[PDB]
RNA sequence: UCCGCUGGUUCCUUCCGAAACAUGUCGCAGCAUGACCUGACUUGAGAUCGUCGGUGGAGUAGAGCACUGAUUGGCGAUUCCGGGGAUCCCUCGCUCGCUUGUCAAACUCCAAACCCCCCGUCAUCCUAGAAAGUCGGAGUCCGGACUGCUGGGGUAAGCUUGUAGUCCGUAAGGGAGACAACCCAGCCCGUGGUUAAGGUCCCCAAGUGUCGACUAAGUGUUAAUACUAAAGGGCGUCCCAAGCCCCAGACAGCUGGAAGGUUAGCUUAGAAGCAGCUACCCUUCAAAGAGUGCGUAACAGCUCACCAGUCGAGGUUUGGGGCCCCGAAAAUUGACGGGGCUCAAGUCGACCACCGAUACCACGGAGUACCGCAAGGUAAUCUCGUAGGAAGGCGUUG
RNA sequence: GCAGCUUGCUACCUCGAUGUCGGUUCUUUCCAUCCUGGCCGUGCAGCAGCGGCCAAGGGUGAGGUUGUUCGCCUAUUAAA
């Protein structure tokens, strides 16, 4: 039977480009966001902790608040709203 | 009424050339006659019988 | 089994050796024929395919044998250089219960082709061109697809 | 008695109108919860079925060998890990590099078109109430088919199991010979008009229509289609291109020539050009040969190849195309829908006129939705319908 | 490639019933020809063979074992 764990079908989803593997840039981890500021979900495989479920890959949410070193996002899946915790290392601003 | 026609048509999976001489009262009818004759002879339509020149002879 | 059982391309490829098991060997022994060390044949003709299909290795072996016999009989042992191109990488499986767990098991090997894709190639002199055409026409008779002959190099010489 | 299993369940109109799917189940002919349908109420301003531009997600098609596995020969060496036959006398496969020829669903240095989230813009809906929320009533969890995905499996199947769109189910009317789901069209009633699909020799309304060619087989006269035969061949016929010889003369014939030497090497006697080595048997003349055949123990002439005189205009080799022919045999009598059809009533490329729906236009009428105190106003953006929800009426006895 | 005459594959119709195998009787259809009619080739002297083409008008039987179809065997026969 097929499994239904939390990392299924992520062979290429959670990979790094060949000229990207290793230590990722550190400035991406100290970026700071404010309220109501659209961001993009782009999971960085190099960081093991604070990773949202990879089904939210490539979605855009808005910041709602901060809990420690993690921002609270508001992502739409289908017709629902899902609140996703993610460290700022996996996030990326929207360029207007 | 004599005329000269030159062009290329898609015979099968390749491009050929022709120099048919068609009798006709004028030149537009010469082009039409060329198209009709090629349709009769090779089953092609008016999209693979590109006529380069219909110069009078 | 009959030839038409495994000749159409309807399903995905199935070629990874390390996952399947027990693929039987092949019969075709040598893929180069004739004078390999020569490189000065001015005419280079070849047999091409008019439709996608699968060719069993046995058909390729029969075609190679017949072309070899004809070419050696007429042109000579040192007057040509034949070279087969397509190698059989596909695998053929035959179910053998009914439809209960109908997935098959390996029975042979096949080589897929594509339209206008060269299969054989013969190089000869100017005096043995007709013999080359005569040889390549029999080889295409054992082959499971319509085939036409194209003179690739030295077309102005022969034509 | 009980059953999740079979049969039956009685009047009219009006408004709206599905699911044959997911999870759990001693669950698979059942049921619960959710998706989908319907009625009412609360709140009070936005929403996104669509277009364009941008910030992002790609790892599929295709393509390729840069990783992982395979794969074809040539060349140069591994002075190994190796098999062939006391200096391992030396052969040398596996292997490592340069070049050639193939691959991949569980390969990728590459890499689309669809598609998804968000921002701006246009566009449509909306105070006659967007988005959201609360409560009442359900049906449904036997599906099927067509067009795409070379979908997966299977020899294949009107097979089985997926996915996107649209349909039948529950869809009239027009056309396909008849046709659940194919083409036009989604339908209140009556009258007039013009068209769509499709057709115009007769059956059958409207063309024995026009222009240019092809087919000689009754081939064909069959959009899709579960209903239509293949490889191979044709000096059958209609076209295009490319070479070669050519009126001081090309091809088919009329002619003879093919004489020098030889009776080639040959043992059987003899395979004397035609069992078996060779070579152009003539310095030389068109011709003259080691040469096919009637003949041929051997031959021999007759003469093959091969040229020469002769007529008197085109001849010849190949490649790519259209139609047709052979390949092609089944059981009641018979299926282009039928009659029949040959410069067509068939095929190919174009064109003109007309016929033909409930579609579209106009007029009159009914009902409905919403608003308005009423009178009445708006409706291209209202009128199909099974399970089912809701509203108003008719009838029988008291 | 053709046929659907062997066995498979599928589950489209029939479970408020479409009465199974073999033989017997009687009628008919197909040709992919066993004999009878006509032709062609031969490594066809004659006789008799071998191979192929047209042709479905007529014929294609009697018995022993076995439930058998199928198949084996016997003596005839133009062929059984
Ligand atoms: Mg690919
Ligand atoms: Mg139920
Ligand atoms: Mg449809
Ligand atoms: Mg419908
Ligand atoms: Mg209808
Ligand atoms: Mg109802």
């Amino acid at each position: 039977t097929n499994s239904h764990g939390e990392k299924r079908c992520t062979r290429y989803k959670l990979q790094k480009t060949v000229r990207e593997r290793g230590i990722s840039p550190v400035s991406r981890a100290i970026q700071e966001f404010e309220e109501g500021q659209m961001v993009h979900i782009d999971i960085d495989p190099s960081v093991q902790k604070g990773m949202p479920n990879p089904k939210f890959q490539g979605s855009t949410g808005k910041v709602i608040g901060q809990r420690g070193r993690s921002y609270v996002l508001e992502v739409r899946s289908g017709n629902a709203m899902k609140e996703v915790f993610s460290l700022p290392q996996h996030l990326k601003p929207q360029k207007y | 009424k004599s005329f000269i026609v030159k062009g290329k048509f898609k015979a099968g999976s390749t491009w050929e050339k022709f120099t048919k001489k068609i009798e006709s009262q004028n030149e537009k009818n010469a082009t039409d006659k060329t198209y009709s004759i090629f349709g009769s002879k090779h089953g092609v339509k008016r999209s693979q019988v590109q006529i380069e020149s219909v110069a009078e002879e | 089994k009959p030839g038409s059982m495994y000749r159409n391309v309807r399903q995905r490829s199935f070629t990874r050796r390390k996952y399947m098991g027990g693929v039987p060997g092949s019969q075709v022994i040598h893929y180069d024929m004739g004078d390999k060390a020569n490189t000065s044949f001015p005419v280079k003709i070849s047999l091409i395919v008019e439709e996608k299909c699968q060719i069993r290795h046995t058909a390729l072996e029969a075609a190679r044998i017949t072309a070899n016999r004809h070419l050696v009989a007429d042109t000579g042992k040192m007057g040509f250089y034949m070279k087969l191109r397509v190698y059989p990488h596909e695998v053929i499986r035959e179910n053998k219960s009914g439809m209960r767990r109908a997935f098959g098991k390996n029975v042979g090997t096949a080589a897929r082709v594509k339209p206008m894709q060269k299969i054989f190639t013969v190089a000869v002199e100017k005096q043995n061109f007709k013999a080359a055409k005569e040889a390549l026409w029999h080889a295409g008779q054992k082959l499971p697809t319509p085939c036409r002959i194209v003179v690739d190099e030295g077309a102005e010489l022969v034509q």
